[PDB]
């Protein structure tokens, strides 16, 4: 079964994006008087995605062996009008 | 009956960029002092896992 | 072994009574009519959905007063099939096969209902306790 | 900020009534 | 042991009396016309393709109304494998073979159909529950 | 930006009887 | 570096998950349920 | 048998591309000061 | 800069009696 899927995009790259960009505006301020996101996107990037199917949606089962009724069922004729 | 009391509980702990939670129920008993086992994984709403 | 067997065709006999209920048919239906059921009804205590020989057996869903929607246990019964039998009489019912939803309003609806003494699905029967202790 | 798709929400405005005639086990 | 030969051999007769079914023959058909079947019908439970002798057995496909296509458990019968039946009736069928398809849509959908009361494929053959227990 | 291509959908504009004749199956 | 050093340490939080109570939930009965050891039915005469 | 195939482009390789552009894009704006 | 969620407190304005009428299990 399968349907739409969420990859965690953000809390898989959020945290080298946030390391980066604080990182580089700190640096520019510094320069304005006048690695850490390798780290974590080490540990953020492999988060399995996640499926979400809709309720409601039809499916199909494949019978993968043979199905037996011969304990369950009998037949009978039924009587003309 | 309704209002039938139902125990259970969960263990472990969320791993990383999970949502959900898996709670086993233990035991079920009707005010008439039906007790029964059953073992079966809580759901959301809608009977989704978890 | 006397006991259980005539107990048990006198409970079957009391099944099959099924006298002095009332049943409602104030049931409006909005939105696909593809999967409309051909009758909708209750009698205070199932309610009740019919289909045709020719269409798909939906899923039958329970709404909430706030619009959102959950499980209710399902029951079928008829000769054929083709009525599906829900546990709960609720002003509004919800009906999804894939991509298409049927709303159906229940627009007699009964706050007040008839309490269930007896323990099973017709007053006719008792369920008494056997365990004892 | 994507997050998963609901369910189709069924038109409200065709509202009519479902039995169109008297179901038949209700013996009428 | 005496009886269920006595039901096995009626049954074996009840199956091939086969009368009194009411037979369309409202079809369109619309797409690539090579594979198109010579004689299609339907008897209200079963809707029956034929083939001529010179023809592949394409895939036949259930449509539903949005255009999605879904399978339909399909049986080959007739004397020479020619017809082949599908367990239901609908108003639009997709015929497929390798990379043509041809499109059928029914004109004359019954949405009431025939109730399934037997349990079986004849109107004259019940089934019941030997399983007791 | 590219998904698994969809099987063709026949035409919709030749749209013509399939029974020339009744069938033999039908006893007729 | 310090940083990389801190948040080496400080990335393997597993997050916390907060339900609040009276929230309907759902029960899937995963085996089955034997009941005829404690009930039986009798049937009630009218009137 | 076989037909069609996905390769999956972007979900192999928008990582790389997105870290790299980002870097790229903070540095340029680092360098912007004056 | 975030917490949990509490749940809904009722509105205080439509203040009703519960009882409209007197039960019957008082035996009144």
């Amino acid at each position: 079964l399968g349907g739409w899927i969420d990859r965690h995009f953000w809390e898989r790259f959020g945290g080298a994006i946030m390391i980066s960009l604080i990182g580089d505006l700190g640096d520019w301020a510094s320069r304005q008087g006048s690695s850490a996101a390798a780290e974590a996107l080490r540990n953020s990037i492999n988060i399995p995605p996640t499926l979400y199917k809709n309720q409601g949606e039809r499916v199909n089962i494949l019978v993968a062996r043979d199905l037996d009724f011969s304990d369950v069922y009998s037949l009978e004729s039924i009587p003309t009008k | 009956d309704r209002g039938s009391k139902v125990v259970g509980f969960y263990q472990g702990g969320l791993r990383q960029g999970q949502a959900r939670i898996f709670v086993q129920w233990s035991r079920i008993e009707t005010p008439s002092g039906v007790v029964i086992n059953l073992d079966s994984p809580g759901t959301g709403p809608l009977g989704e896992a978890g | 072994q006397t006991r259980e067997a005539n107990a048990r065709a006198a409970v079957e006999a009391a099944f099959e009574q099924r006298v002095g209920a009332y049943y409602n048919l104030k049931y409006m239906m909005s939105g696909d009519k593809d999967i409309a059921p051909v009758n909708a009804w209750d009698d205070g205590r199932f309610t009740y959905f019919k289909f045709s020989a020719n269409a798909d057996l939906p899923s039958i869903y329970f709404v909430d007063a706030e619009g959102n929607e959950s499980l209710v246990p399902r029951t079928t019964v008829g000769s054929s099939n083709n009525i599906i039998a829900v546990h709960k009489v609720n002003p509004k019912w919800m009906i999804r096969l894939g991509n298409r939803a049927l709303a159906i309003f229940n627009e007699a609806y009964d706050p007040n209902g008839v309490p269930n003494d007896t323990g099973t699905a017709s007053p006719a029967v008792r369920r008494v306790n056997k365990g004892g202790n | 900020c994507a997050s998963a798709p609901k369910p189709k929400q069924p038109s409200d405005f065709n509202r009519e009534p479902v039995n169109k005639t008297v179901p038949v086990e209700i013996q009428r």
